[PDB]
RNA sequence: GAUGGGGAAGCUCCGUUUCAAAGGCCUGAUUUUAUGCAGGCCACCAUCGAAAGGGAAUCCGGUUAAGAUUCCGGAACCUGG
RNA sequence: GCUUGUGACGGCCCGUGAAAAUCCACAGGAAGGAAUAGUUUUCAUGCCAGGUCGUACUGAUAACCGCAGCAGGUCUCCAAG
C-alpha cells in the first residue's frame, strides 16, 4: 500500500523518464529511474541482428574491449556472415566469367 | 620482375574512377 | 460457416455509406489484402505494405506495382510494348 | 566490490602497495542442513575496488591471518 | 570425375579466413573418427604480399613480400573448388593430420609451407594464387 | 470588403506544404559526360513509400565518376522495378523498364515516364502514379520529338531530354471510394491546408463573391473572365463550355 | 518432350533433389546430368554451372519455374535443381540432353 | 536570423548557401630552430531555436528547527589528462 | 489478480507514423617497428583534475490567475482490502 514519486524534476511520463519500483535495504519501496534499452547492431546488408556483438547504447561501446564489438571473420562487426558468404561467391564467380568474356573479345577479332 | 604485375586501369567510363587531369580550362574563376 | 452473405470484408463498415460504395470498395480491398505469387522466389509471400510497394517476405525483394494490386492493367501491356520495341531494333 | 577465490591471489593484493588497510569480518552461519560453523571474510581496500576472500573452513583461516604483511594495518571485526 | 584433389586450389568461404585462397593437400573424402564428414586438409596464405613496384628497392621488397600461411582442416561445404592448381609435392609430408594434435608441430609445419610459398612468388608461377581476392 | 480565402493562400502561412516525412525531392541524375556519351549503372537499393505523394520512390545508388564514393538518388519508381535491379542510365543504354534514356534514342510508340521538358531539368512531365507519355514521332533535323502528355495534349520537346521507361507505380489509386471524412483528413494532413472546403455560397457578402442573400444562390454567372482581377476570381474561370457532357 | 524424359527416370533410375544434395553428388562426380529451373537465382545457377564445367557434366535448363520442375518429377513440392546420377531405361543421356 | 549580395527617399525588406577569391587540417620535409617549404587532402561554408524530444556517468544508510540522489559514512562509476 | 516494463506475433492506412550532435565497427593499406633485443594505454593495476548558474516551500475549497483568504480556471506520476 506504499506509493512513490519521481526522484527527478520531470513530472511527465516521457521516454527517458521511466520508473522501476525497488525495495531498498531500509525497508521502503522507492522508485528507480531506468535508462532506455539497447538495440542490437544490424547487418548493413540483410538487416538481421548480427550475433556476437554486445548490445549497448552508442557511447557505451567506447568503454568496451574490442572482442565484444567484433567477430574474427573478414567484415567482422559489419555483415552477417551469410552476407559475407555471398559476396565471396559473387566476387569469385563474377570475375571468373569476366575472364571468359575477355578471351571472346580476342576471338571475335580473329574470327571475323 | 616475377613479383611485379601489370594492372592496366580501364577508363572506359563505367569503371575506374577517372584520373586527375588538367581542368585549367573548366575552372570557375 | 460463411457468416455474412453479400458484404464480406466490408462488414466492418456496418450499415453506413450506401450499398454501392461499400460494394465498390469490396472489389479493391479483396485485391490489396490478397496474397500473390512471387515472381522471384517461387512462393506466394507477396503482400502490400503501402500504395505502390509490394513486399516479399521470402526472398525480401520489394516490387513496385499497382496501388491496390500487384500488376496494373495498363502496365502489363507496357512491358509487352517495351518488349516488342526492343526486339524491333535488335532484329 | 569484487571477490577473490584462490588464497594465493589474495596474498598478492596485500602487497600491491595501493592497499593501506584491510579488515576481518566474522560471521556465524550454518552449512548443508544441520550444523553451524564459523565463517570469516578478509576485505582488502584498493584505491578503486574492495576485494574479499571467504574462508568457510576455519582450519585455513588462522594460518592466513598471521600471514598478513606487517605494514598493512588491519581492523578486526 | 573427382575434382577435389592434392593440387586443387579452393577458396575459403567459412570463418576467420573467409575470402582467402588455399590448396587442398590431403583430402579425406569419406570418414574419420572425429570429423564425421568429408573434409580436406588445406594450406593457404593469411597475409597477402603487398603491391611491389619498380620504385621499391633495397629492403622494402623483402618486407612487402612477406607471406603468412596457415594450415587447417576444413569441410568441403566451406570451400569453393576451382580450376586452378598448385604443384604441392613440396610440403605433402609437412601438412598432415599428424601435424595437428601437438600444436607445436603446427608452427613447425608453417615454416616448410611459408618457405615454399615465398619461393613461388619469385619466379611468378601461380600469379593468381598470390593476389588478394577482393569482395 | 474582406480578403477572401483563395487570396489568403498566397502569403503562404498555414498554407505551406507539410514537408516532414518526405524522403526528398525525386529527381533524375544530373546530366554529365558519362550519361550523354554512354551509360552508367546503378542498382536500386530499396523502393520505399514517400509521404504526401501517391507513388513510391526508388533509391538507386550510382558510383561517382570523378571521386571515390557512392552517390544515391531518388527516382519515382516505375512499375515493375525491384530491389536488386540494375538501372542503366545514358545515351547508349538499352530499352527496358526503369532505364533512363534520351527520347531520341527510343522508337515511336514507346511508353516513358518522368520525362523532362528541357534537357537537364531532372524531370517534369508524368510524375504522378500510373501516368505515362507515349512517343508518337521524331523530327531528326532541328532535333525535336513528338510526345503525348498524360492529359492528351501533344507537346514537342528536345531530343536530348531524358525520360525513364515504363508506367509509374501506384496505378489504380483513385478507384477506391474514400468512404468517410476521416480518410480525407489523413490525406491532406500530409499535403497542405486546403480542407475541408466551405462553399462560398454559405458565407457572408464579406467572405466571398457568392455570399449573402435570403436564399443560397450565386446571383450572377459562375464563369469569370480570364481578364478578371485579384479576388474577383471565384467559380469556373474563363470556361469555354460548361455543364454535363454528352 | 522433356517431361516424358524426366518422368521415366523416376522408377527406372536413381536421382537426387534439391540444391545441397546435388553438390554432394556433383563433388563426387556421380552426377551424369543436372536440370535447373528458370526462376532459380542467378548466383545459384552461376555456381551450379561452374561446378559442372569442373566436373564436366551436361547442364540442361528446364523451361519453367521450380513449381513446374517438381510437377515433372512427380513431387507435390517445388524443386529448383535435379541431378540424375544413374539413368534408367530412359533415353535422357543419349538424346538432346 | 546575420554574412555576401539585391531593393528601398528611408525606418528597414528579401533570402540562408544563396550568381562569393567565404577555411584550417594532417603530418612528411628540420635535427643551424623551430616550423619553412612540402604532396595530399576534406568543401558539410555563421548563429539561434526543447529544463517533456536526443544525451557520458550515483547508489544505500544516517543527519536538520528548516537543506540533501548535493551534507556524513560507506560502496561504485564516467570523462579529460 | 492489479500496476508498469518488455519480447515475439497479428490488424490498420490514397495515413506507413522526426532531425542532428555523438559514439562504434568494417573496407582499405599510408606508414611505422622483432634478434642481444622492439612495442602495445581498445587486457590488468596504479596516478591527477572534474568548473559556472539552479536546488527552500505551496502547486491550490487561503501561497498561481480571476480587484480578495472567490464554490471558477489550471499539465502530470504513484495508487491498499
Amino acid at each position: 500500500a506504499q506509493r512513490v514519486t519521481f526522484r527527478r524534476r520531470n513530472p511527465y511520463n516521457t521516454r527517458s523518464n521511466k520508473i522501476k519500483v525497488v525495495k531498498t535495504p531500509g525497508g521502503i519501496l522507492r522508485a528507480q529511474h531506468v535508462k532506455k534499452l539497447a538495440t542490437r547492431p544490424k547487418c548493413g546488408d540483410c538487416g538481421s541482428a548480427l550475433q556476437g556483438i554486445s548490445t549497448l547504447r552508442p557511447r557505451q561501446y567506447a568503454t568496451v574491449s574490442k572482442t565484444h564489438k567484433t567477430v574474427s571473420r573478414a567484415y567482422g562487426g559489419s555483415r552477417c556472415a551469410n552476407c559475407v558468404k555471398e559476396r565471396i561467391i559473387r566476387a569469385f564467380l563474377i570475375e571468373e566469367q569476366k575472364i571468359v568474356k575477355k578471351v571472346v573479345k580476342e576471338q571475335t577479332e580473329a574470327a571475323k | 620482375n616475377p613479383l611485379t604485375h601489370s594492372t592496366p586501369k580501364n577508363f572506359g567510363i563505367g569503371q575506374a574512377v577517372q584520373p586527375k587531369r588538367n581542368l585549367s580550362r573548366y575552372v570557375k574563376w | 460457416a460463411k457468416r455474412t452473405k453479400k458484404v464480406g470484408i466490408t462488414g466492418k463498415y456496418g450499415v453506413r455509406y450506401g450499398s454501392s460504395l461499400r460494394r465498390q470498395v469490396k472489389k479493391l480491398e479483396i485485391q490489396q489484402h490478397a496474397r500473390y505469387d512471387c515472381s522471384f522466389c517461387g512462393k506466394k509471400t507477396v503482400k502490400r505494405g503501402a500504395a505502390g510497394i509490394w513486399t516479399c517476405s521470402c526472398c525480401k525483394k520489394t516490387v513496385a506495382g499497382g496501388a491496390y494490386t500487384v500488376s496494373t492493367a495498363a502496365a502489363a501491356t507496357v512491358r509487352s510494348t517495351i518488349r516488342r520495341l526492343r526486339e524491333m531494333v535488335e532484329a | 566490490a569484487r571477490e577473490i577465490t584462490d588464497i594465493k591471489q589474495f596474498l598478492e593484493l596485500t602487497r600491491r602497495a595501493d592497499v593501506k588497510t584491510a579488515t576481518v569480518k566474522i560471521n556465524k552461519k550454518l552449512n548443508k542442513a544441520g550444523k553451524p560453523f564459523r565463517q570469516t571474510k578478509f576485505k582488502v581496500r584498493g584505491s578503486s575496488s574492495l576485494y574479499t576472500l571467504v574462508i568457510n573452513d576455519a582450519g585455513k583461516a588462522k594460518k592466513l591471518i598471521q600471514s598478513l604483511p606487517p605494514t598493512l594495518k588491519v581492523n578486526r571485526l | 570425375a573427382k575434382f577435389l584433389k592434392a593440387g586443387k586450389v579452393a577458396v575459403v568461404v567459412r570463418g576467420r579466413y573467409a575470402g582467402k585462397k588455399v590448396v587442398i593437400v590431403k583430402p579425406h573424402d569419406e570418414g574419420s573418427k572425429s570429423h564425421p564428414f568429408g573434409h580436406a586438409l588445406v594450406a593457404g596464405i593469411e597475409r597477402y604480399p603487398l603491391k611491389v613496384t619498380k620504385k621499391h628497392g633495397a629492403k622494402k621488397v623483402a618486407k612487402r613480400t612477406k607471406i603468412k600461411p596457415f594450415i587447417k582442416v576444413v569441410n568441403y561445404n566451406h570451400l569453393l573448388p576451382t580450376r586452378y592448381t598448385l604443384d604441392v609435392e613440396a610440403f605433402k609430408s609437412v601438412v598432415s593430420t599428424e601435424t595437428f594434435e601437438q600444436p607445436s608441430q603446427r608452427e613447425e609445419a608453417k615454416k616448410v609451407v611459408k618457405k615454399a610459398f615465398e619461393e613461388r612468388h619469385q619466379a611468378g608461377k601461380n600469379q593468381w594464387f598470390f593476389s588478394k581476392l577482393r569482395f | 470588403g474582406r480578403v477572401i480565402r483563395n487570396q489568403r493562400k498566397g502569403a503562404g502561412s498555414i498554407f505551406t506544404s507539410h514537408t516532414r516525412l518526405r524522403q526528398g525531392a525525386a529527381k533524375l541524375r544530373t546530366l554529365d559526360y558519362a550519361e550523354r556519351h554512354g551509360y552508367i549503372r546503378g542498382i536500386v537499393k530499396q523502393i520505399v513509400h514517400d509521404s504526401g505523394r501517391g507513388a513510391p520512390l526508388a533509391k538507386v545508388v550510382f558510383r561517382d565518376p570523378y571521386k571515390y564514393r557512392l552517390r544515391e538518388e531518388i527516382f519515382i519508381a516505375n512499375e515493375g522495378v525491384h530491389t536488386g535491379q540494375f538501372i542503366y542510365a545514358g545515351k547508349k543504354a538499352s530499352l527496358n523498364v526503369g532505364n533512363v534514356l534520351p527520347l531520341g534514342s527510343v522508337p515511336e510508340g514507346t511508353i516513358v515516364s518522368n520525362v523532362e521538358e528541357k534537357p537537364g531539368d531532372r524531370g517534369a512531365l508524368a510524375r504522378a502514379s500510373g501516368n505515362y507519355v507515349i512517343i508518337i514521332g521524331h523530327n531528326p533535323d532541328e532535333n525535336k520529338t513528338r510526345v503525348r502528355l498524360p492529359s492528351g495534349a501533344k507537346k514537342v520537346i528536345s531530343s536530348d531530354a531524358r525520360g525513364v521507361i515504363g508506367v509509374i507505380a501506384g496505378g489504380g489509386r483513385v478507384d477506391k471510394p474514400l468512404l468517410k471524412a476521416g480518410r480525407a483528413f489523413h490525406k491532406y494532413r500530409l499535403k497542405r491546408n486546403s480542407w475541408p472546403k466551405t462553399r462560398g455560397v454559405a458565407m457572408n457578402p464579406v467572405d466571398h463573391p457568392h455570399g449573402g442573400g435570403n436564399h443560397q444562390h450565386i446571383g450572377k454567372a459562375s464563369t469569370i473572365s480570364r481578364g478578371a482581377v485579384s479576388g474577383q476570381k471565384a467559380g469556373l474561370i474563363a470556361a469555354r463550355r460548361t455543364g454535363l457532357l454528352r | 518432350s522433356i517431361n516424358q524424359k524426366l518422368a521415366l527416370v523416376i522408377k527406372s533410375g536413381k536421382y537426387t533433389l534439391g540444391y545441397k544434395s546435388t553438390v554432394k553428388s556433383l563433388r563426387q562426380g556421380k552426377s551424369k546430368l543436372i536440370i535447373i529451373a528458370a526462376n532459380t537465382p542467378v548466383l545459384r545457377k552461376s555456381e551450379l554451372e561452374y561446378y559442372a564445367m569442373l566436373s564436366k557434366t551436361k547442364v540442361y535448363y528446364f523451361q519453367g519455374g521450380n513449381n513446374e520442375l517438381g510437377t515433372a518429377v512427380g513431387k507435390l513440392f517445388r524443386v529448383g535443381v535435379v541431378s540424375i546420377l544413374e539413368a534408367g531405361d530412359s533415353d535422357i543421356l543419349t538424346t538432346l540432353a
